[PDB]
């Protein structure tokens, strides 16, 4: 039970947090730069759009670019960040 | 959405 804590690759263990500031899961990190969770992951680590945290495994990640100031991920304009789909580690 | 777009690192 080891985990990744920034550069996630797919096959990554990592520590999936609520945080309320963004009002969404991601991917808890050293690094500055956003890993939203994905919202088609929610379902599989069973978080609904209020547990704290979750062991999840990266599957896929994408690199995003906000492009209006009001978003989904609380993120200024212009904004550069990632969303990552993540299953149940077991 | 048009909220954000996919871009190369
Ligand atoms: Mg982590």
């Amino acid at each position: 039970e080891k985990i990744a804590i920034r550069d996630f690759q797919v096959g990554d263990l990592v520590l999936i947090i609520l945080d309320e500031r963004h009002d969404n899961y991601v991917l808890f990190t050293v690094s500055p730069t956003l890993y939203f969770l994905h919202s088609e992951s929610l379902p599989a680590l069973d978080l609904k759009p209020r547990r704290p945290w979750v062991l999840g495994k990266v599957m896929e990640k994408e690199y995003c670019q906000a492009k209006k100031a009001q978003n989904r991920f609380k993120v200024p304009l212009g904004t550069k960040f990632y969303r990552v789909k993540a299953v149940s580690w077991n | 959405s048009s909220e954000f777009e996919v871009v190369t690192p």
